[PDB]
């Protein structure tokens, strides 16, 4: 007789913890599928990994315990609903003209392969919207920065920024929506960059007119009079196009 | 996508005696509604219900042999225009329309699948959320 | 778009006693079908029929007071996700689903409007025909 | 008593022709609208224009004739179904480096205004796909040319072409689809162009590589060495883009 | 004793024709070069090819004839001045949507290799400006067409044009400038194309606004509303750029 | 008799300082010009402004002092050689996403008008190459930053940069070349910016591939499948063009 | 830019008896040098000296009436090709070539203007210096 | 491109006693002319004649030891700015300036090469002629 049972799943690594006397056969049935899938044969109480058996959806699955004629089924609402999502991993890398913040998505481990939990159809299409807490220098007022999903891929999110002082960062993810998954905060990482004048060619959409103004000046000083007008007309069309693309981020 | 479809629709109008000036009473069933929605998605939502209405109506007259050719021609125009001639699409559609709401077993499965259906109405990876609210 | 919706869906699962392992028998009602169609238009066609199914099911239990809050919460999630919170869109939808196929007058109007409906399934100015066949 | 009745509509100019003794009140009812619209009061047999009263749709309308207690309703299936579409108008204009064929759509006359019958929601969304018969010189084998709808606007279709000999053209339109409207052939028009070497900058998508080759040569000979490379790189991107746009016509 | 001597060079194939009794040694000296280059040893009167010995420049060369103690030098002003240029070769090729006129430059034959006489530093930098006489149908008034050097390469000139009737062409070249070289007319070639409606995507610089108008219409009908504005903005910049490039031909 | 004389010019504000008993007439002659220009009549010793009289060139000018029959001429090598250039003016302005350093060129004051000393033909075509010393936070090691002349106009130079800590700056100018003008250091200015994550759309030429990668992702997620390919092809050409323009700064 | 120029150049060759094979001795005066420089600026530097050489040579024979037409035609070709038919450009050029280096006054002016000339050889605003060395 | 060049130019001004106010008489030798031409090609044409003028002037004073360092420094600035430090370019230039117009043999070679020089003033493949006149 099963005296205690608990199902838990973190980043899709599903485990069952139970107590009972003797050995038992453990099997699982997913909603919509007729056959029970045998997971363990004649095993004693303890904690067992059952990753891969429950379907990753919003419908239920049942874990059945059998010992001779004894039989009991344990109901679970649905893995996409029950699964907990661990914290992401943050890395700070220094470059000659900027600092890169890299947020690696929490991942599922299917054997030896690490599968990022980000918009995968086989993992509830779950993806996290990240918030990063930036600590600059010795400030006691961390800056709250919301990561734009456009800066994220299946692997993680990449944010380039610049400052001349020490910076520490930690990030947290949330899915919002139907599944209200909230992750724990990642560990904090710091980095001290070199003192430098950090500049950019095109800072934002509003900076394009300055880019155009400068390049018009460069063309005028760099090339002979004859090529001036032509090159400047192409600069005009390219400037309009850069603006058009940047407007896609509005 | 042809004159034959119009010809058969007219034959049905005659058969059902739906050509009298008093038929026009009480606005319209589908004309006004179809006029209110131009976005493709909204149109499909409404057309799906109008198409199922017609299939059910035709089903209720599968005995009248005289108009069977007319009905078959109309249904074919719908298979072509609404289902894009995709037999699987039409079969799934018909499967949905035939589920019985009074069948106790069907009811349990429907209730059980409710959360997944809700998740399907607003696809997660498709909801353009870019930043935390 | 929240935890409350899941909570109420689960409450309904309990109320309908739809949490037994044998409920899973006979594949699924909507899960497989929704999986077969990813194009937005095809999805709306199927979802429209699934949504009308649920509204009819809920209507058949408007007496059970104990689950009325659950039902009201689910319907609201559908108004938001499927109807985009547009009351006119929902009202037109509900009007379509309530038309009776056995009402002789409704039948005549439906048959009379058939050609216009067919013309609406394949909008003329929208059919990308560029040259004569 | 109405002894004969006939409804006809060409380009949405609807008319009724009928016979009967005495005077009659004529009214019309459109499907879906409760009220009868009075069109004529106490009029004798003849031909009457009723343009504007029937709705332009696929549902029926009824024309009612009344004389005292006598009353009779005349059924019509639907104007979009019954309407006949007249022929288009073709014009040939000569230019320095090409000949222009202009096909004007058949039009409806709402009073003094000419409304082109082309993709209008108030006119069944009807639009014609045109076929033109080109007669070059004294050939007895006319060339059949199908007009691309991309060359048409609400007003008409415009086709530019080149030849050094006499050309005559006539066109016919068809809607295909649910409404199987076929128009009569337009009248034939001719034009004799001047003898000239007719050339083009970019003939088609397949001609872009030649455009690029030539312009590369022009840039190399026209500008100094320094501006060469830059101008040529922009030519490369513009050539790719012209090809991309032309591919939209595939 | 040399009793008659004549030097001639057509397309740089230089020959000397002379008369005299006995055998002679023939050598050549170019202005600026100290040594005489022996061309022929103990040869009798006749016509001899001396291609390659005279330098291709504007300074003189001397041909020396020796027989024992007898010696006589024949002066020539300079090969670039004396050389005559033969006629070009014209070819007419038919394509699905146009006719191609190809003018092959007169060429020098250095052994078995054919070297086109066009802007070569080793051949006086000579290049011909061509004029073509186009005969369309049975006209008695040929059309005079001046070939743009931008349509020419080291091999020849290429002109694409369109007409539905028979066309015959012949071409002549001239260098103008210091060297007043005029070539004989090439042989005439004809071609009868198929009857067809010959159209173009972009006819000239003045036709770009029509290209833009049409493509705006295509984008609007072909793509969904959301992508409309973006694609149309890029069309605007590409249209400006096509115009800019075409203006280089002004 | 003139007992002491000294000419000085700072930013083209020329002055003469002299001593002598009595009143004198002061006039000036520029090399290449026949007539003496009277500057002062019957004036006593002191300091007098003579701005505008000496020509701004590399040839000499003479200042003549007259008193009755007494006369003495004071030679000067040439104003472009003698003129000293004052320090520039630096301003630090804070913006939402960056800090702007503005260096105003030393200027000449022609009455009430301030004329920037930068590439003017009427002022020896002199222009300064600036070096700025950046002090970040409380560092004792200032960062040396050489201002690119491409960032300068007739008014001054503009440099946008980002940091989250306090920054102080001072700048110095030098012409190098024939005229070895070196300016004094400007006064130092500081500014404390707000803590923020400072990002950029396109940081440099090497950052374009990242811009392209991100925008490809944005296009794919933002638009429907059909418009994907077209928009992405235009992104490819615009990315190549941005790179081409940025390469002009190499 | 014509046959007449060639004709007159040849007439001069005859007049100067410069058509004998021994004239070719000792390489060339201008041919090799003009071949060494293709950049427009370098060419102008060399051509300027060659053109002044010819003007001086022609000046030394302004008495021989028989060849005056030949000389005048050659000079005109040079005015057109080298001076671009600009009379002011030709006059300034000729002014420079006539300055005497032995004239004490000219010497002083030349020395006095030396620094400005040096500044003109390397125009300040034209030297593409972007940053401090 | 330095202060030493200015220093030596000034030393020469002193040596030649060219610092008196009366030196300024009669406009200028080179200043005005250099001001009239801004196009690079026109400038080179004029500068070439001014540079040859200075080389000849300096040559006429190769004995005065006291100013030899000044002269050598000036010539070096010219080698750098006008000849771009190209020794071959300077040697060809100097070769041209040394040809004697009175040498009968030089005269014959010059006349003989006249047509080629004329052809070099207006390079055939470089004259942008696109169509027949
Ligand atoms: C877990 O599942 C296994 C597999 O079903 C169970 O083992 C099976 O147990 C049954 C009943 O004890 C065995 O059947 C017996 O077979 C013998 C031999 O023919 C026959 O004489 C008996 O009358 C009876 O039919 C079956 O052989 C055995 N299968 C094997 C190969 O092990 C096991 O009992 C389950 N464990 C628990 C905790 O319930
Ligand atoms: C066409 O329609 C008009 C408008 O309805 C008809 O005229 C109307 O005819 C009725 C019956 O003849 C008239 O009613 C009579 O009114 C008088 C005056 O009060 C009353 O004494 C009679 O007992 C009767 O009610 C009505 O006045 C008249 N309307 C007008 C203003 O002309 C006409 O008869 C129709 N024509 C045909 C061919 O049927
Ligand atoms: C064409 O040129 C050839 C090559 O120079 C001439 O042949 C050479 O003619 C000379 C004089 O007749 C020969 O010289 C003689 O050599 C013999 C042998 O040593 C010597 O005994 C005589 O006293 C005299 O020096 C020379 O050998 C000969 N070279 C060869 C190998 O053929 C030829 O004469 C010229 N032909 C004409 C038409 O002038
Ligand atoms: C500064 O320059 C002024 C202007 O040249 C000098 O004033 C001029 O001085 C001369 C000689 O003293 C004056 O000439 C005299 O004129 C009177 C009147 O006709 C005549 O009787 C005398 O014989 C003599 O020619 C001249 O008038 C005067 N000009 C004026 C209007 O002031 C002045 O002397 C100079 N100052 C110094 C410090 O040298
Ligand atoms: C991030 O900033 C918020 C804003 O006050 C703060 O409450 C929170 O503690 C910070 N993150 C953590 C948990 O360190
Ligand atoms: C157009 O060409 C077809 C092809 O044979 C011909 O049958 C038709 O008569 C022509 N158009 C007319 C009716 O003139
Ligand atoms: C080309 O046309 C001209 C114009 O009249 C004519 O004189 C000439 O004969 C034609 N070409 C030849 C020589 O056939
Ligand atoms: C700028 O930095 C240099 C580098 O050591 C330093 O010597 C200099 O003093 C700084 N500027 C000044 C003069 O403050």
């Amino acid at each position: 007789t099963i005296t205690s049972y608990k199902f838990e799943s973190v980043n899709f690594d599903s485990k069952i913890e139970w107590t009972g006397n003797g050995l038992y056969n453990i099997s699982l049935r997913n909603y919509g599928i007729k056959t029970w899938q045998t997971m363990y044969t004649n095993v004693p109480e303890g904690t067992y990994d059952i990753s891969g058996f429950p379907n990753n959806d919003f419908v239920s699955f049942w874990v059945k315990f059998e010992q001779g004629d004894y039989k009991v089924d344990k109901y679970c609402t649905g893995l996409c609903i029950e699964v907990k999502i661990g914290p992401p991993t943050v890395t700070l890398t220094e470059y000659d003209d900027h600092i890169n913040l890299y947020i690696e998505h929490p991942y599922a481990t299917r054997g030896s392969k690490k599968i990022p939990i980000y918009k995968r159809n086989d993992m509830c299409d779950i993806y996290l919207l990240y918030t990063a807490n930036f600590t600059f220098g010795d400030s006691e007022e961390p800056v709250i920065y919301d990561i734009d999903d456009y800066d994220c891929t299946s692997t993680g999110c990449s944010i380039d920024f610049a400052t001349t002082e020490k910076v520490c960062v930690m990030a947290q993810g949330a899915t919002e929506g139907l599944l209200d998954k909230i992750t724990p905060w990642s560990s904090e990482v710091c980095l001290t960059p070199k003192k430098n004048v950090y500049t950019c060619a095109i800072r934002s959409k509003e900076d394009v007119p300055n880019f155009k103004e400068k390049m018009t000046r460069v063309i005028k000083r760099k090339f002979n009079k004859q090529s001036h007008s032509y090159l400047t007309k192409f600069l005009g069309s390219t400037s309009n196009d850069i603006t058009t693309f940047l407007s896609m981020l509005d | 996508m042809q004159d034959p479809y119009v010809k058969e629709a007219e034959n049905l109008k005659k058969y059902f005696n739906a050509g009298h000036s008093d038929v026009a009473d009480n606005g319209t069933l589908f004309l006004g509604i179809l006029k209110n929605w131009k976005e493709e998605s909204d149109r499909k939502i409404m057309q799906s219900q109008i198409v199922s209405f017609y299939f059910k109506l035709f089903k209720n007259f599968k005995d009248d042999q005289s108009i069977q050719k007319s009905v078959e021609t109309i249904k074919e125009d719908m298979n072509v225009k609404f289902f894009n001639s995709n037999k699987k699409k039409r079969d799934d559609f018909e499967k949905l329309t035939n589920y019985s709401v009074t069948d106790l077993n069907v009811q349990r499965k429907a209730i059980h699948e409710l959360i997944q259906v809700m998740a399907e109405l607003s696809p997660a990876a498709k909801t353009g959320k870019r930043k935390r609210s």
